[PDB]
């Protein structure tokens, strides 16, 4: 069909941030980059000022200030995930704010395997030019010696083709990268000098060699030491030439760092943060000599706290710290110098709803309008959000521990959500606790005894209870060892009056590869206590449970089964379909079901009455990875794919020979730029455009497609063609290439969608802007006609 | 004799005994 | 690009890319699988000439390149479209953290090890949180964890290296496999068709893990030996093609103990492909199908006194009930 996609909730999860002198030269600003988001903050002695928030046609891989020799204030660089490189600047003329771009190029390269360590994009600390590491065995480079607005370039062959990081050095006479290869004698740090000139690579400074197998950082320092800090998994090291040293501090050996950060200009001190949210401080000791040269006398590490586990760090000024996360809430840290017992203080929180693993739409006040409840986060950081309507309210219910699935039961006025708490092998014989969390701090917890069959980490399941006004942990039901809890349904089954809550789980130990036993066991919460209601037990996992008319329809590996409720309240195998793919994804839709595995094997079922059993209706088999599905109507299926992008297919209309009824023609291709996790039937308002469909994604951008009329899709299409005439890119960016399909084999177009944020963005033009947009357009038409209904296209979120 | 199957080698002593066998390898 | 590409006149087996094969004898072609819309171009190669003195026999052999998918026929030449191999991207890669995009490089394990890929599936699949799905099961999914999955099962029927003798490439294994695994036709067909090679794998992992029973094609529901017995005497695996004096090519998977069979003769030693065992053809016990031949050690210090030889063509791999 034909579909209409509006971004409700921008991404909140943080990838990138730095800090420089943007907006003018005596203003230090906050860049935060937020997927396609770029904010730009000042920071003040109060906090941070926001300044201006724009929005780029593409996926922000790389982002760096750099002041080129003969510039009033900061350049801006950003290379977004389509590989569109792009220099931007600040411009304040008066009232107005204008991000204007210096120069823009796309610096792909139509051969050459993408590296599986990502984009690196460095640039010289002379500002001679910007390096880029895209492909193994290249190294790109975009020479800065002005007037280069197409951002042309070219690439030097590396010997070195497995290259983990790669920086320019400080302090050398010309252009010196420095980077850490692995190869079958181990992980090493090598040094080459470019010349731009002969466009090769010469011999570099210095050439050590054997460095920690999981070394996995580099960090440039700056002119008064020189040289590369590596931080390795246990060990962090000092480079600059035939000076040496490696301090291996058990403080860090726990956990594995993850973000660097300098505070001082010379290079003192440094801010690391690790996996587990631990806060530390590098102080590197330094010696001056008699004429002056400051040799490293030693390396110092120094745990400073627990901040919300950190993507990027960023020093501002006077102790306070940005802590930019995708897992948690990014926060502002004031660094105390005496401990309160952590020397890390919060100062500031700001909300972060990605990841979205699960959401349920759940209308409490039962007025129509809805309130959307969101499994977000992930360990530590995991919480539950509830967003309902006019601007966005986020109430955020902090768990302690990583929410999987979650869904609502109206009867029990509660939710019931599935969750993992991770514990640790203490010595004598058992599993201690990390932090008490939601699992541990339950009004009555209870542990499974179905009986029916050294120091890692292990996964700890418990299927929560919690409260629809206080969100309270009421009860707290722990699954057995080594049981994986994957699905969870509420519902009432055949004649039985009450509603239960069902859980679908799998055995999985580490030396199977394949689970080859599972169980669905019925729940019933409402009397104020949670007692089991008969379990069934199945052969392989409950991948995923749906209420299929009064029945109930289960997953188990590749097996799409029907259960009955008897009357002595038991699952009874009813019928079977086995299928040649993995049941992962299972949507119903009055007796039609929908199927997927993690490849897009797309297949369709309808349950025949009259025989009891189901009969496959059509397939599309196309191998990419699928990550969500959902069904718009009878003959239309949504769904998401790589690469961050959305698609939809059809039951063939022309079904004359029984081999076209039986494919599902793809008709919607449409590159989102997110990743879609969980699909609601929903909205947010109380109510044109027909369906609307709710999706959450990692970075919390939550979104919303509704299909159109065929008529009223080619009338927004042709808009859509003439607002990109009249709207600006931030990085000159065409709109239809940055919604292209895009995967790493093939490439095209977007079809069969609208981009309902391009649409909605028509009311914010200038008059003269509209009249324009609307010369030879037709279902002539004036500009108050397109202004009626854009407005009534912003009523749906 | 050279009553023999070509595909399997089985030793049959009459001419019929080895057209019957040959019916077997279609 | 499509190609004008003859087709063997006289071809009964369906070629794999990456399979060398006899034929039976009565510079690339295509090699039609007919059931009937899929083939394979081969290419015959060979001017092979062994030296035995004054007699160099010559043998004619060929090799699956391409698969395609036929679009018509013309007598005999064929119009062809080659079809492509769909390379996926990393599972995790959609969803990798810039964070730990350094992070994602692993150093190498020490070959004998099984404790060590579950650090593997740690590390690999980390950022599985962020999605819907667990850390095992995007396992299920891995090209290369599927292949140490599958070379599991081949050391247990083959006692032969773990080195340079498989392939680490996945298009390349997964054909390998196909190849070498005792399945019939129709099998072989539905892997070729078969586009992804993490399909192929899955796909090869589950004839594995399913179809255990080996039965008479012919008659259906007999079952022959299962793949506990499949054992490897000839240094080229369990299932090696041979060639008979008048030129039939058989595939021949040697088993331990083969059951519901009927032996036609005395056991004969003449052309016997393995030396110092004395083959008796098999027939089944029901439909009188040639399954095969049954070795018999002529001398008593030999290791295992007797095995069975059955070929590929007249058997039936079906999953147990
Ligand atoms: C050269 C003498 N010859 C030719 C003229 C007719 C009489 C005579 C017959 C007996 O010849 C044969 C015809 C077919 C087969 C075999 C010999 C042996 N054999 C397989 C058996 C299993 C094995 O281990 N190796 C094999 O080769 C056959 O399929
Ligand atoms: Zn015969
Ligand atoms: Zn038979």
């Amino acid at each position: 069909s034909y579909n209409y996609v509006v971004t409700a909730q921008k991404p909140t999860a943080v990838n990138g941030c730095v800090t420089g002198h943007f907006t003018s030269a005596e203003d230090l600003n906050l860049l935060i980059a937020k997927n396609t988001r770029l904010e730009i903050y000042v920071v003040t002695a109060e906090g941070l000022r926001p300044v201006k928030e724009v929005g780029m046609y593409g996926k922000i891989a790389v982002m760096e200030l750099f002041r080129p020799k003969g510039e009033s204030k900061d350049l801006l660089f950003i290379l977004t995930a389509k590989y569109n490189a792009c220099i931007l600047e600040y411009k304040q003329s008066g009232e107005s704010i204008d991000i204007i771009t210096r120069a823009h190029g796309n610096v792909q390269d139509r051969i050459g395997r993408p590296s599986e360590t990502g984009i690196i994009g460095i640039i010289d600390p002379e500002c001679r030019m910007i390096g880029l590491r895209l492909y193994d065995g290249l190294f790109k480079v975009i020479p800065l010696d002005r007037d280069n607005k197409e951002l042309k370039a070219f690439n030097i062959r590396l010997e070195e083709l497995h290259v983990i990081d790669v920086k320019f050095l400080y302090g050398c006479q010309a252009p010196t990268i420095c980077f850490v290869y692995q190869d079958p004698q181990g992980r090493h740090v090598k040094t080459y000098e470019v010349s731009l000139r002969e466009k090769e690579f010469n011999k570099g400074p210095w050439k050590q060699e054997n460095v920690e197998a999981e070394a996995s950082m580099v960090i440039a320092v700056p002119e008064p030491f020189g040289g590369a800090i590596i931080i390795g998994q246990e060990s962090i090291t000092y480079h600059n030439g035939d000076k040496y040293l490696a301090i291996a501090p058990p403080i860090i050996k726990q956990s594995t760092i993850v973000c660097h950060n300098r505070v001082d200009p010379n290079g003192s001190r440094y801010l690391l943060g690790d996996m587990e949210g631990r806060l530390f401080m590098l102080l590197l000791e330094k010696e001056e000599q008699m004429d002056g040269t400051v040799t490293l006398k030693d390396l110092r590490v120094e745990l400073l706290g627990e901040t919300s586990i950190a993507e990027c760090l960023t020093y501002l000024d006077n102790g306070v710290v940005f802590v930019g996360s995708r897992l948690g809430d990014s926060q502002l840290v004031k660094l105390n110098v005496d401990s309160n017992e952590s020397y890390v203080v919060a100062m500031e929180t700001f909300t972060n709803l990605g990841p979205i693993v699960d959401m349920c739409v759940v209308d409490l006040e039962r007025q129509g309008q809805g309130q959307l409840v969101t499994c977000s986060g992930a360990f530590k950081e995991g919480s539950l959000r509830i967003i309902r309507n006019q601007k966005l309210h986020i109430r955020t219910v902090p768990l302690y521990e990583s929410p999987r699935k979650i869904c609502y039961q109206e009867v029990s006025q509660c939710f019931g959500v599935l969750s993992s708490r991770i514990e640790v092998q203490d010595t004598s014989g058992g599993t201690t606790a990390l932090r008490p969390s939601a699992s541990t701090q339950a009004l009555s917890s209870s542990v499974s005894s179905s009986k029916l069959f050294f120091g890692e980490e292990v996964e700890v399941h418990n299927l929560l209870i919690i409260d629809q006004h206080t969100f309270e942990v009421l009860h707290a039901h722990q699954f057995l060892q080594n049981e994986y809890a994957l699905s969870l349904v509420s519902c009432k089954l055949g004649k039985d009056p009450n509603t239960y809550f069902i859980v679908g789980t799998a055995m999985v130990y580490p030396e199977e590869a394949e689970p080859k036993q599972g169980r669905i066991v019925v729940f019933q919460y409402s009397d104020g206590k949670l007692q089991t209601v008969a379990e069934k037990e199945v052969k392989g996992a409950v991948y995923s449970m749906v209420e299929f008319n009064g029945k109930l329809l289960a997953s188990i590996n590749s097996t799409v089964r029907l259960y009955e409720w008897t009357t002595e309240k038991e699952l009874r195998t009813e019928c079977n379909h086995y299928n040649n793919i993995m049941a992962l994804y299972l949507k119903t839709k009055g007796d039609f079901i929908l199927v997927g595995d993690l490849m897009r094997s797309v297949l369709l079922l309808a349950y025949k009455p009259m025989e009891g059993n189901f009969e496959e209706i059509a397939r599309d088999f196309n191998p990419n990875w699928m990550s969500a599905v959902e069904i718009l109507d009878d003959d239309n299926f949504l769904g998401a794919e790589n690469a961050f992008n959305l698609f939809v297919c059809q039951k063939d209309s022309a079904a004359t020979t029984d081999e076209e009824r039986q494919h599902l023609q793809e008709v919607g291709l449409f590159h989102l730029g997110e990743f879609v996790n969980v699909f609601c039937h929903g909205s947010l308002v109380m109510q044109p455009t027909q369906g609307s469909v709710l999706f959450g994604t990692v970075n919390g951008m939550i979104g919303l497609v509704t299909s159109l009329s065929e008529s009223w899709y080619n009338l927004l299409l042709d808009m859509q063609n003439r607002l990109n005439k009249v709207i600006k890119s931030v990085g000159k960016i065409e709109h239809s290439f940055w919604r292209s399909f895009h995967t790493e084999r093939k490439t095209e177009p977007a079809t069969g969608f609208i981009d309902g944020d391009l649409i909605e963005s028509f009311l914010d033009i200038s008059r003269p802007k509209m009249q324009e947009v609307v010369a030879n357009l037709q279902y002539e038409a004036t500009a108050d006609d397109l202004i009626k209904v854009v407005e009534e296209l912003t009523r749906i979120h | 004799s050279l009553t023999t199957c070509e595909v399997c080698g089985a030793c049959f002593e009459t001419r019929k005994g080895l057209s019957s066998h040959a019916r077997s390898h279609l | 690009s499509c190609q004008v590409i003859p087709v063997l006149p006289q071809v009964m087996m369906i070629l794999i890319p990456g399979q060398t094969l006899p034929l039976q004898l009565f510079r690339t072609f295509a090699v039609l699988a007919y059931s009937a819309q899929f083939g394979t171009t081969a290419e015959i190669y060979a001017y092979r000439e062994e030296q035995d003195f004054g007699i160099e026999i010559v043998k004619v052999k060929a090799i699956g390149r391409q698969r395609f998918k036929v679009l018509e026929l013309r007598t005999q030449q064929a119009k062809v479209q080659i079809l492509p191999e769909c390379v996926l991207p990393s599972t995790m890669s959609a969803v990798q953290l810039e964070s730990l995009n350094k992070c994602q490089i692993f150093p190498s394990k020490p070959v004998s090890s099984y404790k060590w890929w579950q650090k593997y599936q740690k590390r690999k699949f980390h950022c599985a949180n962020l999605t819907s799905w667990p850390r095992w099961l995007y396992s299920l999914y891995d090209a290369e964890t599927l292949m140490d999955r599958i070379k599991k099962q081949l050391r247990e029927w083959d006692e032969n290296l773990k080195d340079d003798s498989l392939p680490s490439n996945p298009i390349d294994f997964s054909y390998r496999v196909a190849a070498c695994l005792p399945i019939d036709d129709v099998l072989r067909i539905q892997l070729l068709k078969i586009g992804s090679a993490i399909q192929r794998l899955r796909c090869e992992l589950d004839i594995m893990n399913k179809c255990t029973s080996l039965c008479c094609k012919q008659c259906q529901e007999t079952e022959i030996t299962t793949k506990n017995e499949i054992f490897s005497l000839s240094l080229c695996g369990p299932m090696a093609a041979y060639v008979n004096p008048h030129g039939y090519v058989h595939e021949t998977l040697t088993v331990y103990k083969a059951c519901n069979l009927n032996l036609i003769g005395r056991p004969s030693t003449e052309h016997s492909w393995f030396p110092g065992y004395a083959w008796t053809v098999a027939q089944c016990k029901i439909c009188a199908s040639h399954i095969g031949w049954k070795f018999t050690a002529t001398k008593k210090d030999m290791s295992p006194q007797k095995f069975w030889g059955l070929t590929r063509s007249a058997l039936l791999p079906t999953i147990p009930d």
